[PDB]
RNA sequence: UGAAAGCAUCUAAGCGGGAAACUUGCCUCAAGAUGAGAUCUCACUGGGAACUUGAUUCCCCUGAAGGGCCGUCGAAGACU
RNA sequence: GUCGGCUCAUCACAUCCUGGGGCUGAAGCCGGUCCCAAGGGUAUGGCUGUUCGCCAUUUAAAGUGGUACGCGAGCUGGGUUUAGAACGUCGUGAGACAGUUCGGUCCCUAUCUGCCGUGGACGUUUGAGAUUUGAGAGGGGCUGCUCCUAGUACGAGAGGA
RNA sequence: GGGAAACAACCCAGACCGCCAGCUAAGGUCCCAAAGUUGUGGUUAAGUGGUAAACGAUGUGGGAAGGCUUAGACAGCUAG
């Protein structure tokens, strides 16, 4: 359920789930999927900042 | 477009050659157009007629308003006929003159009801042995399925049940005589139902 | 494709209204329209047409040859006309044309009346000789086929409708 | 602790998709995923959090290969020998909306919620739809 | 028409043709050489 | 008709003919088709209070169109 | 719960008739073979427990299979496996034979699924009396003979579209 | 336990208990149904993929050779 919500939240930000997780490992972000899925629903500005941090890390 | 009559019984006509035609007499009291249904209003073309009479106490207020809109008297029933490019106005009298002697008609009626009928009468099942040891199974259906495969009875299996009292159409009956002075229609042969039953006479489909 | 590489020579008196892929050709006998396949290079430079393939796949290579053949059939059509000769063999086999209806007597118990379509005319110089004329080669061949369809030639006496150049196979009872 | 979408406070939008020229299966996956609400971070498996999808120009959907004459729709009437089959091509000519409706229904869950999500799909034959009061936003995939 | 698993040219006038995915042999000389489905 | 394959070729593009098979046409059922459709017509046009304020509850007045019970029955029917 | 019968079936197609065709050592009439086709149809008796088979007489045809060699909580009980008796044969005998033969108890009030009918409840967004569209489903779909065409086509004739 | 739709004996892996933490195995990543409608270069047109042989075939991709050939090759057309 977390992974599906993270997928939905990240695709609203131009990333798929798989690319976001790879980006969250390139930039050493250890926020887990339970907290990430809570941000994607309740704190969308915080989730957008994390997705941008993953997008920058990928390229 | 057809008419709504009552089956008045069966008789015969003797021709000058001596041939006896079995005829069903159908009294078609003039039919009153109650409502004309057009495409732009109801999705399809039809004419709604009524026939006979109904005492004012047995006519509900809604039906009375419906009849008063057409300015016709209440009938014993109300019927519809699908139409082509025909034009009718409420209050018109579709009498027995739309038919002419010699033409094919289809007569529709409610067949006589026989109640709960056994398979011998309802489906023409053969009887089993009346003797030679048959125990208590002389008129019973027999087998109703096969076995473990398919382990059930198929839908539509011919079984005992209610027979008759359903809408039947007899096709391609010749009009023998049209008696417009008595509103009578003589069709050769038999039509569904009992005497006094509502019948619909239409031009033949085939 | 030796056919698509062979340009079709436009004779004197044929106009064209080539608009995109909807080629059109006129003449002294009629006007015909062709919707060229969207993968075939058709262009006009002079009183002549040549065809090429936009992409050399295989279907386009065949498409170019068939388009060249079709357009040539168009050019010959509106300028000269197409004809198919049909012969009638057998006693009592007669064909008579009255305008747009062809009446055939082919040993049947009923009368064979064939309605020729628009653009096709049939003449019967003899009671046992039919002449279908038209500007579209496909329609002329189609109409001639249905007329021959009524009674195709038999192998034991040759009786029936046949093409003039058709080689009717013949045999006999052993 | 983990969020769940309450059925009482679900935001549902209306989208109109034009089926003209679209591959049936690839258009049906987008429709099915948006009827589920899988595009929403609020997605809950037991709640219908998805949008309403209006499909127009249903007869103009397309199938690749030889599937126009070869794709066969079967159903059984419950009567012995009652197997009935229709073409894609003849189903498009007869009930064009049924083609898109069938491809989405098989892509939805086969339970009360999946039948609820199906009720949000409106497929129409013409270029117009009756839900203009809902102001659907055009959704080109 | 002769319908067999192995269709082949029985003479020079026999022609191998594919029509709708079916290998066929038609002959302009002998109708007896017509084959299908090789 | 027609190339790929200068020919040929029912096929690749395109256009046909074609069977008691299929879809209709004939007959019957059919909106529980919960996607519960449509049409014509008819009926009902009062107050008060409260809580856990609105698609709420309770009290009095009102009881329509119509339906049913009951009866006389039926070529309708096991009971319906 | 077995063979066969009865009743009632349902499906396949590797089609018996009817329908559409290609080739024929297909003149015509009639055939042969193959392709397509499962809509409908597809004997009655004599003998035998028979399925079968042979025979008689029809029919357009008298299809081949699957369905617990379909169907005994539907019928039958002729056959087949009880207990009686007998013949032939085998065994000293008790007995036995997949040899024969005469006789010999066939239960069940249907809960569920299913099926055939027929109601009650609720819903369809105020309720109601009528009429109705048709998504869909089911039923039906067989065929002979005679005449005309025409004694024409075809054929030496015979015969014969 | 996970995969193989379902599926003792196949594949991965051997469950002491709890966790709304993370990484992997087999197997997977369009929807049902978690994860690439990922990227690059090809093949297939048969829904092959998503059941089968001898044998048959101008289906189509690649490769290495050979014969004839602008002293006219192959095919078509004319004439002997
Ligand atoms: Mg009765
Ligand atoms: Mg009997
Ligand atoms: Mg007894
Ligand atoms: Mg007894
Ligand atoms: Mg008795
Ligand atoms: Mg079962
Ligand atoms: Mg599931
Ligand atoms: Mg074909
Ligand atoms: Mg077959
Ligand atoms: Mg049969
Ligand atoms: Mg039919
Ligand atoms: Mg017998
Ligand atoms: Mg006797
Ligand atoms: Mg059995
Ligand atoms: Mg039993
Ligand atoms: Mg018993
Ligand atoms: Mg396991
Ligand atoms: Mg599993
Ligand atoms: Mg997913
Ligand atoms: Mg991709
Ligand atoms: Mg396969
Ligand atoms: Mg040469
Ligand atoms: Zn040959």
């Amino acid at each position: 359920l977390w992974i599906a919500r993270i997928n939905a939240g990240a695709r609203q930000n131009g990333l798929s789930y798989s690319r976001l997780i790879a980006g969250l490992k390139k930039a050493a972000i250890e926020i887990d999927r339970k907290v990430l899925a809570d941000l994607a629903v309740n704190e969308k500005a915080a989730f957008t900042a994390i997705v941008e941090k993953a997008k920058a890390s990928l390229a | 477009i057809g008419v709504v009559g009552r089956k008045c019984g069966m008789t015969r006509i003797f021709t000058e050659e001596g041939v006896s035609i079995p005829v069903t007499v159908i009294e078609v009291e003039p039919n009153r157009v109650t409502q004309f249904k057009t495409e732009e209003t109801d999705g399809y073309r039809a004419v709604q007629v009524t026939a006979g009479e109904r005492r004012a106490s047995r006519v509900t207020k809604a039906q009375a308003g419906h009849f008063a809109k057409a300015n016709v008297a209440a009938g014993r029933g109300v019927w519809e006929f699908r139409l082509g490019e025909e034009q009718y106005a409420a209050g018109d009298q579709i009498t027995v003159d739309l038919f002419q002697a010699g033409q094919m008609v289809d007569v529709t009626g409610e067949s006589k009801g026989k109640g709960f009928a056994g398979t011998i009468k309802r489906w023409n099942f053969r009887g089993q042995d009346n003797t030679h040891g048959n125990s208590v199974s002389h008129r019973v259906p027999g087998s109703i399925g096969q076995c473990q495969t398919p382990g059930r009875v198929f839908k539509g299996k011919k079984m005992s049940g209610h027979l008759g009292a359903e809408r039947v159409t007899v096709q391609s009956l010749e009009i023998v005589r049209v008696d417009a002075e008595r509103n009578l229609l003589l069709v050769k042969g038999a039509v569904p139902g009992a005497t006094g039953g509502d019948v619909i006479v239409r031009p033949a489909a085939k | 494709s030796r056919v698509a590489k062979n340009p079709v020579k436009l004779p004197a008196g044929v106009e064209i209204k080539l608009a995109g892929q909807q080629l059109s050709i006129k003449g002294a006998k009629g006007a015909l329209e062709l919707k060229v396949h969207p993968s075939v290079e058709v262009i006009q430079d002079s009183g002549e047409l040549r065809f090429a393939a936009r992409n050399g796949d295989q279907q386009t290579r065949a498409m170019a040859g068939t388009t060249r053949a079709l357009v040539n059939n168009m050019v010959v059509g509106v300028s000269q006309g197409f004809e198919r000769k049909l012969q009638l063999v057998g006693v009592g086999y007669k064909a008579q044309a009255k305008g747009q209806v062809l009446s055939l007597s082919l040993g049947f118990s009923h009368p064979v009346d064939y309605e020729l379509p628009a653009g096709i005319v049939a003449e019967t110089p003899s009671q046992t000789d039919i002449l279908i004329k038209g500007i579209d080669k496909q329609l002329v061949g189609q109409v001639a086929a249905e007329i021959r369809d009524f009674r195709p030639p038999e192998p034991y006496k040759g009786k029936g409708v046949r093409y003039a150049d058709e080689v009717v196979r013949r045999k006999e009872a052993k | 602790k983990t969020y769940t979408a309450k059925p009482e406070t679900v935001q549902r939008d209306w989208f109109v998709v034009d089926a003209a020229g679209q591959t049936l299966g690839r258009l049906a996956t987008e429709i099915a995923r948006r009827l589920r609400g899988k595009h929403k971070p609020e997605y809950t498996p037991h709640v219908d959090t998805g949008d309403y999808i209006v499909v127009i120009n249903a007869e103009q959907v397309r199938v690749t290969g030889a599937k126009t004459t070869d794709k066969m729709y079967y159903h059984h009437s419950g009567f012995p020998g009652g197997i009935k089959s229709i073409n894609f091509e003849k189903l498009i000519a007869k009930a064009p909306e049924r083609v898109i409706e069938t491809a989405v229904k098989g892509m939805l869950p086969k339970n009360p919620l999946g039948r609820d999500m199906y009720r949000k799909l409106k497929v129409y034959k013409g270029a117009s739809h009756p839900h203009t009061a809902q102001q659907p936003q055009e959704l080109k995939i | 028409m002769k319908v067999r698993a192995s269709v082949k040219k029985l003479c020079r006038n026999c022609k191998i043709i594919r029509r709708d995915g079916i290998v066929r042999v038609i002959c302009s000389a002998e109708p007896r050489h017509k084959q299908r489905q090789g």
